[PDB]
């Protein structure tokens, strides 16, 4: 979307579309270990749909439960730290860069035009108090 | 416009998985567990 | 998707818990039949 | 002298979390907001 | 970079010719209004 | 708590949460010599 666009602006010795091109290897790498993991994942639970390793003798069965939440734990914990240190923040950079220059030229616009306001407003009050002043003389002087 | 979807955003959103979620014991069974994981591994599958 | 196999498995679990605490008591109740133990720990003839 | 596994277990409670893991990253927050929480006390205990 | 110097030079030149303006208007008014109270204090001094 | 929070901003060619993230060695290096300073403490009072 932003081929020839007027929002493709210059940050950092380069534009905006040259982070999100060199945003590829990142998402590559990320890609390829997250479906290595749902291959798995996948694996483990058609495997296991209906398995004595699933059903197992008493009907308790809550160690297997809790080692098994543990094991998902690590594995969620780590992960966090993987998604976030691969992909997450790299886009996070480029997306800010686009919010930070939308938000820097939508403030100044608007700043200009409260400054032009502004001058506007201070300039009529004054010359309308200045024909206000003017009223008195022309009272004052007719009256003598 | 702009992207926004992975930035400033409610940092806790259900949108995504991140929010936090109250749960009582309802039983779905496994048949209906791997029905609705099968539905989003048919859109997975052509990635896979 | 998630919400719904969370609450899958606090259905699952909390059934699990509760069978079990049924067969100890039900087993205790047994045990406790043959040889009677009173609170302070001996037999009790009376009740055995 | 612990392992990882022990040291995730006791300092952020895996067991006593509602069940069924939430994999929310608002579950993560707060985990470790209590783990902080505990060493805070426990460091002014040792402070005294 | 050429759009951004051509355009930097241009509005730097508006601004400039703004000041000026803006300056020229709050100076002219000032001493017209002073010339107005100049009015107002002849007439009064006439009177008496 | 900076997952695509309204706080994560841009700061010396990157965001809050890379900082975080490199201070890890530190870390692990800080926490290794004083779990072995302690140890030697801690056998230290127990054999004396």
């Amino acid at each position: 979307e932003l081929y020839e666009n007027v929002e493709n602006v210059n940050v950092e010795n380069k534009t905006l579309r040259q982070h999100y091109s060199a945003l590829i290897p990142n998402l590559f790498i990320a890609a390829v270990a997250n479906i290595s993991e749902l291959n798995a994942a996948d694996a483990e639970a058609a495997a296991y749909y209906l398995h004595w390793d699933t059903d197992l003798a008493t009907n308790d069965e809550d160690e297997a439960y809790y080692k098994a939440k543990l094991d998902f734990a690590i594995e969620t914990y780590a992960k966090i730290l993987f998604n976030g240190e691969v992909w997450q923040e790299p886009l996070a950079y480029v997306q800010n860069l686009d919010a930070g220059a939308r938000q820097e030229a939508a403030d100044r616009e608007a700043a200009r035009a409260a400054d032009e306001a502004y001058r506007a407003e201070q300039l009529r009050i004054a010359q309308e108090a200045a024909d206000a002043q003017k009223a008195i003389a022309e009272a004052l002087a007719k009256e003598a | 416009e702009t992207n926004p979807t992975f930035n400033i955003t409610n940092g806790f959103n259900d949108a995504d998985g991140s929010t936090i979620q109250p749960v009582g014991p309802v039983n779905h069974t496994e048949e209906t567990l791997r029905d609705l994981t099968d539905s989003t591994g048919a859109y997975l599958e052509e990635f896979q | 998707t998630i919400t719904k196999t969370r609450e899958s498995v606090a259905y699952a679990l909390k059934v699990d818990q509760e069978a079990t605490a049924a067969f100890e008591a039900y087993r205790n109740a047994l045990r406790d039949a043959a040889i009677s133990i009173n609170p302070d720990g001996s037999i009790n003839p009376d009740t055995s | 002298n612990g392992t990882v596994e022990e040291i995730v277990e006791a300092y952020l409670q895996v067991q006593a979390s509602a069940d069924g893991f939430d994999p929310s990253e608002q579950a993560a927050y707060e985990a470790f907001e209590a783990a902080r929480v505990r060493a805070s006390q426990e460091l002014a205990a040792s402070a005294e």
